[PDB]
């Protein structure tokens, strides 16, 4: 079980990075639309 | 009669022994059993937050 408990470092070690990935390419959806909303807010001030 | 003492020898040589050392075993009883507790809850309690 020690062995098994070494296992577990790296078992919960890369959920860990799991999890974040999950959110680190979640982002990349988001953050393209962030760039619209602010880039179209713009180009509409300039616009009026 | 010495033979007799002899026979007693038996249980004056403590027979006892059993429950002396069963004594500091039930001690390493616990110290294990403790930690058997402690393998499923060192499992449990190390995750997930």
């Amino acid at each position: 079980e020690e062995d098994r408990d070494n296992a577990l470092i790296q078992q919960w070690r890369v959920e860990d990075t799991e999890m974040r990935l999950r959110r680190e390419t979640l982002k990349q959806k988001k953050l393209q639309d962030l760039y619209k909303y602010e880039e179209e807010n713009e180009k509409k001030l300039i616009e009026a | 009669q010495q033979m007799k003492k002899l026979e007693e020898e038996s249980r004056k040589a403590i027979q006892i022994a059993e429950n002396s050392r069963k004594a500091d075993l039930d001690f390493i009883d616990q110290e294990l059993q403790k930690k058997r507790a402690n393998d499923n809850k060192f499992i449990a309690s190390k995750m997930e937050e």
